[PDB]
RNA sequence: GCUCAACGGAUAAAAGGUACUCCGGGGAUAACAGGCUGAUACCGCCCAAGAGUUCAUAUCGACGGCGGUGUUUGGCACCUCGAUGUCGGCUCAUCACAUCCUGGGGCUGAAGUAGGUCCCAAGGGUAUGGCUGUUCGCCAUUUAAAGUGGUACGCGAGCUGG
RNA sequence: AGCCAGGAUGUUGGCUUAGAAGCAGCCAUCAUUUAAAGAAAGCGUAAUAGCUCACUGGUCGAGUCGGCCUGCGCGGAAGAU
RNA sequence: AAAUUCUAAU
RNA sequence: GCCCGGAUAGCUCAGUCGGUAGAGCAGGGGAUUGAAAAUCCCCGUGUCCUUGGUUCGAUUCCGAGUCCGGGCACCA
């Protein structure tokens, strides 16, 4: 199923400075959780919230059967109280905005394998004189899955040209699933988070 | 893949292949492969046979591979012209005699050698036979 | 006598006034297409409020024409100008509801008999 | 019908007949067994 | 007494452009085409881990191996420098088959209608337009089909000149 | 090689899985009656079934069955006046 | 003679 | 493809002339403030890109390799 390693990512959402004083606490609740588990909690990465916490807090946990303990949450949390960064002692309700992701294999595949190429050789154009005229020194190569068409004539040379199309073909199908993948995540973050707005949350 | 770890030199002449073979015995296994023509072999296809032939076995017993490729063979590149030096080291060969004893193989059955001797051979390009151990 | 990149009328109230003719259906290598035949058509121009838009691709069946049609006595009828009725691609079948001007007997056949029933009058 | 260079026996009914000057593989059980070198 | 190191040392003392060019020679030496070769290119075949619900071979074929052709890019520098006019388009063609259609068959994971793949077969046929100088290619609409190549990558003492 | 006959007994096995029973894949591969018969080589079920082979008896009845070394041939083998 | 700031529930 | 330059702390960067590595920012603790910053005090830096070799000893010297930056790739 899913009981693999976490992503846990907490960000301050209403209040400002006491939505980060909270976020600090919440994660550092995570954190002994995670500790009174036998599990590694690594700080991946963390933007610091001036007077107490964190403005964004994202970390990486391993061990056993995390997500399926730890995936329930996601959504936001709500805490009402007297903050430290207070003159009166009016009480104050702030939010923070909790996400809990899962761990996936990355492989980047070059599919360059030439079964499913189309490559065609013709002239170019420009200043050659006679040797220009009758060699077939311009490239063009197809990948027929994806569709993606790339032609070079630069050079003299059909092998080079060749090379580096083909060179091209390979950098320009890889960002074309990188930005896939990195939509999806960023779409799948974005409708678990919410919006940290103290009127949508999962507990107080 | 076999290759030498390091060698004193980096390349080496092209030589020739006469004569017969030493270490036309098998000395170690029951049975084994014995080369009748005369080439060479690359360490992509003895690697390429050596599976074939566990695989066919069902990795009973044991394998000696009795030859190593320690010659390097130089290329030069595509669409360049003559001259201007010496090409690069590609691949590694092992050249090969008129009887060698190519592998050897022990703990198994000699009517299932013959069968894992047989899609081994096929992935070389040279023309072998199949040998037993003798007494003297 | 009709071929490609020539302008057409329209005898129907499907909301097209100019039809410029793209293609002859019916073989290979064909050049032209008398009183009968279907060819394919785009809108040049269209009524404000009609069934169809300007540059929309279509069929279509030729009732008039300027060189004419021949009888098997020899006569011949000639008219003034190259009409036509907008079919659909699928099923074949006019557009308007209404005819207008005359048309010939060579559209007595099954398929264009919708056309025979509403025409003023035949010839 | 399959053409090849390398006919051979694949099941225990198939037979080698050469007929006209050419080597070919019939077997009464399996249509797909039937084979011609060329 | 010389890094006269271009080391048998030209003067003590010295860099470039020519598409505005010019002379004497060379096929002793390059660009086009022919030639030898076939690394590269394209097409066949051998073995069979495997995928195909099960099942190596209905359809595919990992790791390796063996050949054919002379369409591509090359290697060589054998012919031509007292001259063999070089891309594309037009008119006109002719041959090969490794067959796009029509024709005859075998297997199918072939109910039918439609297909996949492999044999035999060269008699005939085998689009019009938009963009670009374009070969190539993309697109619109047809067709039973819109084949792949050789001929100085056919064809300027037959036309053009982008 | 043909031609008749047989070609048996507790595994509806745990071992895996819903179901796997000789023939899907993990182990083992014993014993009995017998002239023979494999706790399964093949075809065949979702799972059973069902269908062959080995092996063993009768007629026939003279030869028959596969490797090794060698000579010459066969296929693999398609281009342009 | 120098010197910035104090979110959001009274 | 050819030639040239560079790779040093978390980040931008100086330095050897074979025995020993620094600067600014950042980092940790403490002062001042009702509190945060600016200001003050004290404290730590790194297998000098990878690899093989010569050396008693290599960041340094000599061959290979990777990545990065620049110049060139013309006559037909
Ligand atoms: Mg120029
Ligand atoms: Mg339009
Ligand atoms: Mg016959
Ligand atoms: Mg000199
Ligand atoms: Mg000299
Ligand atoms: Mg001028
Ligand atoms: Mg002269
Ligand atoms: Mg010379
Ligand atoms: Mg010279
Ligand atoms: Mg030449
Ligand atoms: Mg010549
Ligand atoms: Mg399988
Ligand atoms: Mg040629
Ligand atoms: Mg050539
Ligand atoms: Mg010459
Ligand atoms: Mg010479
Ligand atoms: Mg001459
Ligand atoms: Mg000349
Ligand atoms: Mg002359
Ligand atoms: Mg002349
Ligand atoms: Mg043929
Ligand atoms: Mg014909
Ligand atoms: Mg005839
Ligand atoms: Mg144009
Ligand atoms: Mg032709
Ligand atoms: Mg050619
Ligand atoms: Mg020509
Ligand atoms: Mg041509
Ligand atoms: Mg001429
Ligand atoms: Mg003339
Ligand atoms: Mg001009
Ligand atoms: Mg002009
Ligand atoms: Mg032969
Ligand atoms: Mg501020
Ligand atoms: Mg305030
Ligand atoms: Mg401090
Ligand atoms: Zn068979």
């Amino acid at each position: 199923d899913d009981e693999r390693n976490a992503f846990l990512e907490v960000r301050a959402g209403t209040g400002g400075d006491e939505a980060a004083l909270f976020a600090g606490d919440l994660f550092r609740m995570y954190s002994r959780y995670a500790e009174a588990r036998r599990w590694r909690v690594e700080i991946m990465s963390a933007s610091e919230g001036e007077h107490g916490g964190y403005k964004e807090i994202i970390a990486k946990i391993s061990g056993d059967g995390v997500y399926g303990r730890l995936k329930f949450e996601s959504g936001g949390h709500r805490v009402q109280r007297v903050p430290a960064t207070e003159s009166q002692g009016r009480i104050h309700t702030s939010a923070c905005t909790v996400a809990v992701m899962p761990e996936l294999p990355d492989a980047e595949l070059p599919d360059i394998n030439p079964a499913d190429l189309r490559i065609d050789t013709f002239r170019s154009s420009g200043a050659g004189g006679q040797h220009v005229n009758t060699t077939d020194s311009a490239i063009r190569i197809t990948h027929l899955p994806t569709g993606i068409v790339v032609e070079c004539q630069d050079e003299r040379s059909q092998h080079k040209n060749k090379a580096k199309a083909l060179s091209v073909l390979g950098a320009r199908i890889h960002a074309a699933e990188m930005a896939k993948r990195q939509q999806a995540e960023a779409s799948t973050r974005r409708n678990l988070l919410g919006s940290g707005d103290r009127s949508d949350r999962n507990r107080t | 893949m076999l290759q030498p770890k390091r060698t004193k030199f980096r390349k080496m002449h092209k030589g020739r292949n006469r004569g017969l073979a030493q270490g036309t015995d098998v000395s170690f296994g029951s049975f084994g492969l014995k080369a009748v023509g005369r080439g060479r072999l690359t360490a992509r296809q003895i690697e390429a046979a050596r599976r074939a032939m566990t695989r066919a076995v069902k990795r009973q017993g044991k394998i000696w591979i009795r030859v190593f490729p320690d010659k390097p063979i130089t290329e030069k590149p595509l669409a360049v012209r003559m001259g201007k030096g010496k090409g690069n080291v590609e691949y590694w060969v092992a050249l090969i005699q008129p009887g060698k004893v190519l592998y050897e193989m022990d703990g198994v059955p000699e009517e299932l050698a013959r069968e894992a001797f047989k899609l081994a051979a096929a992935k070389l390009p040279i023309k072998t036979t199949f040998v037993t151990k003798t007494v003297m | 006598m009709i071929q490609e990149q020539t302008m057409l009328n329209v005898a129907d109230n499907s909301g097209a006034r100019r039809v410029m003719c793209i293609k002859v259906l019916g073989g290979s290598h064909r050049r032209y297409a008398g009183v009968g035949d279907i060819i394919k058509i785009t809108i040049k121009e269209a009524i404000p409020r009609g069934k169809v838009k300007k540059g929309d691709v279509l069929k279509a069946v030729v009732v008039r024409t300027k060189k004419g049609v021949r009888r098997p006595d020899g006569s011949v009828i000639r008219f003034d100008g190259n009409a036509c009725v907008l079919l659909n691609n699928n099923s074949e079948q006019p557009i308007g509801t209404r005819i207008f001007g005359p048309v010939t007997r060579e559209l007595r056949s099954e398929k264009f008999m919708k056309i025979i029933s509403l025409a003023p009058e035949v010839l | 019908m399959k053409v090849r260079a390398s006919v051979k026996k694949l099941c225990r009914n198939c037979k080698i007949v050469k007929r006209d000057g050419v080597i070919r593989v019939i077997c009464s059980a399996e249509p797909k067994h039937k084979q011609r070198q060329g």
